[PDB]
RNA sequence: CAAGCUUGAGUCUCGUAGAGGGGGGUAGAAUUCCAGGUGUAGCGGUGAAAUGCGUAGAGAUCUGGAGGAAUACCGGUGGCGAAGGCGGCCCCCUGGACGAAGACUGACGCUCAGGUGCGAAAGCGUGGGGAGCAAACAGGAUUAGAUACCCUGGUAGUCCACGCCGUAAACGAUGUCGACUUGGAGGUUGUGCCCUUGAGGCGUGGCUUCCGGAGCUAACGCGUUAAGUCGACCGCCUGGGGA
RNA sequence: GUUUAUUAAAAACACAGCACUGUGCAAACACGAAAGUGGACGUAUACGGUGUGACGCCUGCCCGGUGCCGGAAGGUUAAU
């Protein structure tokens, strides 16, 4: 969030460091979820669905390697 | 403790009675008693000034200490009594040296408790000390407007005043009405809130209970005659004028306050 | 599973320590998730409480700016 | 629950060998002591329904335990009732 | 709660036969030993041996003929929720004679043929086929 | 009895009478039969965030073994006194007598 | 019926984790108002517009103050709890679960018609509180119509304490307990021993996730936490509407 | 219960309950050219006024107009 430009730094890299710091901190991603209200019911639904999909994609990717030589 | 009464008869149908088993039963402390005759709403001219007042039951004025300016010597409360001249209860507090007084009963205080006045006292419900030592945010009661005049603010059944600021010489406090008022720092106030808080829960039940309190019935203006009241007159339940007092002053909305002397003390008007 | 504690045996994270505790908070005053730190479930759970205690005692800032 | 010193004292005063730790009388005394100690707890925190169920479980176990003792041999149950203060 | 040791024994032996277990160890009892004697006298099990001083355990060894289990169906008839008592002339006949129905009678725990030969009934326990 | 740990910050304006406060607190503890095991002042240092429009406070830590009554009395004294800004009280199961990572 | 026994069950002694419950305090982020300063012609909003806020100085910025709710990251198919449900921190009281070794109590064990208790949210009564959100309602907008979806405000309510009803997709659409019946990959939490050179290995427990063999099912699917084979008990179902 | 003594005793007034409004104390208000008093030797759980009138379900829409309150950006405006 607080990105002070060091001595003798180009504007392009100075802004790139700010952008990377913002992306790592996740500021733009917090407003996109705090703009509207999400009930605990749908919050748990989304969490469970995301976990299931994350589990299934990994399992499918690991199980698809031992088939279809090329 | 509010007790619902059985509907054995009309008048008993809707009565509830606030009962405190800790209240003393018997005669009060005779040396501190006095005489308080019923005025009846008549000033020193025989004219009725505040109507709807009269009758009731004989009472006796008990001397209640609203100052508590005894620094040092701590006293102990012995019992509580019901004061007919007010809505709260009075605690009979006796000092270590022989001396009994009547104090406004705090919320948590019961029989056998100890209270110390002065400005060397400790923060505890019942103690009295100036605003210069009371921490900000405290809920005091029986607040004095000026040093030595006596406690006047928030001394009802269940009222209190909370401190919000103190910038040296003046201390800002929010009264029970909901407005802030600066007071001198040297003023004294008892800690905590008054004891009997269920007083508002009582209901009279019948017209007789109001005559017991000593309030005459109130007659609506619209049922009177035009000479007796502006709202009077008509060939029925007619009413075609703005609601006003019997002396031609607006009732609904009209703010009646002209005291300009006490205007620098008020921080914000009540809302 | 206490990767940062296997060779140390601290067994108890104390909010007094800040030198080895500020490595678990990012520049914006946020705790690095155990998914990234590789910390044991109990050690990360107690380290979060220690960081909260430090923040209460004003040893670690709540946010990057904290005006 | 009861402190270690109190539990040891109750076991010593209610056990035949002062080391039984689990006999019928010892269990009854421990349960009654816990119930009596929690009686003063269930007067300021009457909304503690997550501990009221536990107290009810203790009461039910004590009652079943006393009924078993009375059915098996009524020779110490009558003495235990008088010594401990239970109504039945 | 364990409320039928005989049903527990039948379940254990049936599960062992289904899962191709060599032998099935379990807590034993006098009635369990009596039933195991009848089961061994008919070739349904290999053998059995009680092991233990304070907590005896039966160690029944199953028999497998050509892979398939020898015992087809063992069904507990008289369960401890509905007692079944049959006279001498009312005894059942499993698979028209090819199966047995263990019966506990006054002379002991015998089979259908033994009970009919002796001329007395008893209460049935289970059907073995 | 139970082992407690009190860490409190107080204003820099009266950082010369802090030993007096420490002496009064330990005198009260030993009068109420509390075994003080660990006690040290970290001095004056900066704060993570501004508290009451000041950026530098004074830290004092004390691990003692004191009864709940005197612990509550000390907490009430801290609440009443305006010199002490913030006081944290922890209930520890063991009497720690080691140096803080602060004092080195 | 009378004697015995510990394997069922319950208890002691020591540690372990946990948003378990009740009560009281404390600290920031943020939203909204009050007062002041700088500052000028826009702000807000939508697919687009206007109702709305603005020259009475809006929005923005900074300072101080007022008050309410919940505690960003930690945070997970993670934990606790019979269920509902539970998430800053601290203190006070307390329920429940598991494990290392030790002795006794000796069937004291499971279920349960009536009965009692708890029981999401919404709802009602009393006394307060009320920042944001938001039924009812007001205005703008699309549409042939729009008593809606969208936008600008906005009352009850959401909050606190004591009270009242006992309703849910109160869901794992799977009532409680016992033992038996192949495995793999994990998650959390103990415990024994090994050279603990790394979250090194070999066993043993408690909870839980995914895949799957036999078996079961009309199929989907369940699959050692069975919807596989049983035992003890309670409740319910007998065509769809009418209900 | 009270009400027109002496043609109207009732559906008329009062009533407990409920709502609104003003009132920080040298309080509002009323009697008094003023002193002063009642309110009250009370202190917003109190007082006064105005509406309806035990209790169960509720008080739905509208500020065009007249009152009341908040504001003084602009116009007019007495005495001086
Ligand atoms: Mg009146
Ligand atoms: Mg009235
Ligand atoms: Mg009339
Ligand atoms: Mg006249
Ligand atoms: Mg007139
Ligand atoms: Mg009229
Ligand atoms: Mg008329
Ligand atoms: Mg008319
Ligand atoms: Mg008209
Ligand atoms: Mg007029
Ligand atoms: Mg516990
Ligand atoms: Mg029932
Ligand atoms: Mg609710
Ligand atoms: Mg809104
Ligand atoms: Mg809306
Ligand atoms: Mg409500
Ligand atoms: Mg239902
Ligand atoms: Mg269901
Ligand atoms: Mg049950
Ligand atoms: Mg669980
Ligand atoms: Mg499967
Ligand atoms: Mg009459
Ligand atoms: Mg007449
Ligand atoms: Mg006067
Ligand atoms: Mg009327
Ligand atoms: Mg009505
Ligand atoms: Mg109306
Ligand atoms: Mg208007
Ligand atoms: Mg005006």
């Amino acid at each position: 969030p607080v990105i002070k430009v060091r001595e003798n730094e180009p504007f392009d890299v100075a802004l790139r460091r700010f952008k990377r710091s913002c992306e790592k901190a996740g500021v733009l991603a917090e407003v996109r979820r705090r703009e509207f209200y999400e009930k605990p019911t749908t919050e748990r639904k989304r969490a469970k669905a995301s976990a299931v999909k994350r589990h299934a994609k990994k399992l499918a990717r690991e199980n698809a390697r031992r088939t279809r030589l090329y | 403790a509010v007790v619902k009464c059985k509907p054995t008869s009309p008048g008993r149908r809707h009565v509830v009675k606030v009962v405190n088993p800790e209240l003393h039963k018997g005669k009060p402390f005779a040396p501190l008693l006095e005489k308080n005759s019923k005025s009846g709403g008549r000033n020193n001219n025989g004219r009725i000034t505040t109507r709807h007042i009269g009758g009731g039951h004989k009472q006796a004025y008990r001397i209640v200490d609203f100052k508590r300016n005894k620094d040092g010597i701590p006293a102990v409360v012995e019992r509580l009594e019901y004061d007919p001249n007010r809505s709260a209860n009075i605690a009979l507090v006796l000092y270590k040296d022989g001396e009994r007084r009547y104090i406004l009963a705090p919320k948590g205080l019961k029989a056998g408790d100890q209270i110390q006045s002065g400005v060397d006292a400790a923060i505890k419900p019942g103690n009295t000390l100036p605003m210069r030592n009371i921490p900000v945010g405290s809920t005091v009661h029986n607040v004095e407007m000026k040093p030595g005049k006596g406690g006047q603010l928030a001394r009802s059944a269940g009222t209190y005043v909370q401190i919000v600021a103190r910038d040296g010489a003046y201390v800002t406090l929010r009264l029970r009405s909901g407005e802030m008022r600066k007071v001198e720092a040297d003023c004294r106030a008892t800690l905590g809130e008054v004891g009997n808080a269920e007083h508002m829960l009582r209901v009279l039940g019948k017209a007789g209970a109001a005559r017991w309190r000593g309030v005459r019935p109130t007659v609506r203006g619209t049922a009177m005659n035009p000479v007796d009241h502006p709202h009077g007159g008509g060939e029925g339940r007619n009413f075609g004028k703005h609601p006003v007092t019997p002396w031609g002053v607006q009732t609904k909305g009209k703010k009646t306050r002209s005291n300009k002397r006490t205007d620098k003390f008020i921080v914000r008007r009540r809302s | 599973k206490f990767c940062r504690f296997t060779a140390e045996g601290v067994q108890e994270i104390d909010y007094k320590d800040i030198a080895t505790l500020k490595n678990y908070i990012t520049e914006s005053g946020k705790i690095v998730p155990s998914r990234i730190t590789g910390t044991r479930a109990k050690y990360q759970r107690q380290l979060a409480r220690a960081i909260k205690r430090a923040r209460y005692l004003s040893l670690l800032p709540y946010t990057d700016r904290h005006q | 629950s009861l402190s270690t010193e109190a539990t040891a004292k109750i076991v010593s005063e209610f056990g035949r060998d002062a080391n039984d730790t689990g006999s019928t009388e010892v269990q009854v005394a421990l349960l009654t002591a816990q119930i009596n100690h929690l009686q003063g707890h269930f007067a300021e925190h009457k909304k503690d329904h997550h501990s009221r169920r536990g107290l009810l479980r203790m009461v039910s176990q004590r009652r079943k335990l006393l009924d078993y003792l009375k059915r098996k041999d009524v020779a110490r149950y009558t003495q235990l009732i008088e010594r401990l203060g239970l109504r039945r | 709660s364990m409320q039928d040791p005989i049903a527990d024994m039948l379940t254990r032996i049936r599960n062992g036969q289904a899962a191709n277990k060599a032998a099935v160890t379990m807590p034993s009892s006098k009635l369990k030993v009596a039933i195991a004697n009848v089961l061994k006298e008919e070739g349904f099990i290999e053998d059995f041996k009680v092991e233990g001083d304070t907590k005896p355990e039966l160690e029944l060894t199953l028999k497998y003929f050509q892979g398939k289990a020898v015992v087809e169906s063992i069904q507990r008839v008289s369960r401890p929720g509905l007692r079944i008592y049959k006279r001498k002339d009312e005894l059942p006949k499993v698979m028209a004679g090819l199966g047995i129905a263990v019966v506990s009678t006054s002379k002991g725990v015998m089979t259908d043929r033994a009970a009919r030969q002796a001329g007395l009934g008893g209460e049935i326990i289970c059907y073995v086929a | 009895m139970r082992h407690y740990e009190i860490v409190f910050m107080v204003h820099p304006d009266q950082s010369e009478q802090v030993p007096g406060m420490i002496e009064r607190y330990t005198a009260a503890i030993t009068g109420a039969e509390g075994k003080i095991h660990r006690l040290e002042d970290w001095g004056r240092r900066q704060l993570a965030y501004p508290i009451n429009k000041l950026h530098k406070a004074h830290y004092v830590l004390m691990n003692v073994e004191a009864p709940q009554e005197v612990i509550d009395e000390l907490e009430t004294t801290f609440r009443f006194n305006d010199a002490v800004i913030r006081s944290m009280v922890m209930r520890t199961k063991h009497a720690v007598t080691e140096a803080s990572p602060m004092v080195k």
